[PDB]
């Protein structure tokens, strides 16, 4: 039968998923509770440790210190930019990686990705977070929940949404095989303002749906409408997005000292 | 001007 081949193809995801993605889950689970035997994330829960734990690493990472003269808030709130730049690609290199998605028009390619990103971002940063606070860096940081709230207007309350999403979210225990068709189903969404053939598209979402909700079925047999609950964890990551648009908005009505990364501009333009 | 479209286009 055709199941088979739907077991196969959530394989073929998963270790897909396991090859774009550093921290997986599992990992992050391992380390918000216990296991690690080896992390021991610096916990950033207020301005002192912030500056004792601005990621420490002498800096390693490209662009270096010099970030300075901005206060904190803009300087975190960057630092989630840059992240999300990182993210952008690492889900790019995976959606490639779905059977189809490279024989699809280009710029449909290019809509998919500009309206599925962020929905796919908070998705996985909800695998690094617990009420407490957010995993930051590949779990070598973990930010209170509380510290992210101090933050002044309007920066005080920018995760505030991610993380009431996350803790209903994480409630219904998706492990790492569940996540990488869930994220599939979401970038093959159809329903994009601009697509240029909708058809293609649809055809390959029907497939990983079918292919979701056999793994949900086989991987969670005593969750009665996980496969509905799901669906609308969707809808709610699009109002997610938008809610956090206009935060962004809020945001350059005050500050003309952020300055948006280029590929976060191009994501952002007429998105919302 | 499309960055997304070049980081579509590069080899795997
Ligand atoms: C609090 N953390 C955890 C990461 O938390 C995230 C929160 C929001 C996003 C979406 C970004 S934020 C924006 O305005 N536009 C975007 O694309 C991405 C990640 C920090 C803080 C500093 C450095 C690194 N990590």
């Amino acid at each position: 039968p055709e199941s088979a081949d739907l077991r196969a193809l959530a394989k073929h995801l998963y270790d897909s998923y396991i090859k774009s993605f550093p921290l997986t889950k599992a990992k992050a689970r391992a380390i918000l509770t216990g296991k690690t035997t080896d992390k021991s994330p610096f916990v950033i829960y207020d301005m002192n440790s912030l500056m004792m734990g601005e990621d420490k690493i002498k800096f390693k990472h490209i662009t270096p210190l010099q970030e300075q003269s901005k206060e904190v808030a803009i300087r975190i709130f960057q630092g989630c930019q840059f992240r999300s730049v990182e993210a952008v690609q690492e889900i790019t290199e995976y959606a490639k990686s779905i059977p189809g998605f490279v024989n699809l028009d280009l710029n449909d390619q290019v809509t998919l990705l500009k309206y599925g990103v962020h929905e796919i971002i908070y998705t996985m940063l909800a695998s690094l977070m617990n009420k407490d606070g957010v995993l930051i860096s590949e779990g070598q940081g973990f930010m209170t929940r509380e510290f992210l709230k101090s933050l002044r207007k309007p920066f005080g309350d920018f995760m505030e949404p991610k993380f009431e999403f996350a803790v209903k979210f994480n409630a219904l225990e998706l492990d790492d095989s569940d996540l990488a068709i869930f994220i599939a189903v979401i970038i093959l969404s159809g329903d994009r303002p601009g697509l240029l053939n909708v058809k293609p598209i649809e055809d390959i979402q029907d497939n990983l749906l079918q292919a979701l909700e056999l793994q949900l079925k086989l991987n969670h047999p005593e969750s009665s409408q996980l496969f509905a609950k799901l669906l609308q964890k969707m809808t709610d990551l699009r109002q997610i997005v938008t809610e956090h648009v206009q935060l962004l908005q809020v945001i350059k009505k005050t500050e003309t000292d952020m300055s948006l990364h280029p590929l976060l501009q191009e994501i952002y333009k007429d998105l919302y | 001007p499309s960055i997304l479209k070049k980081i579509l286009l590069e080899e795997p």
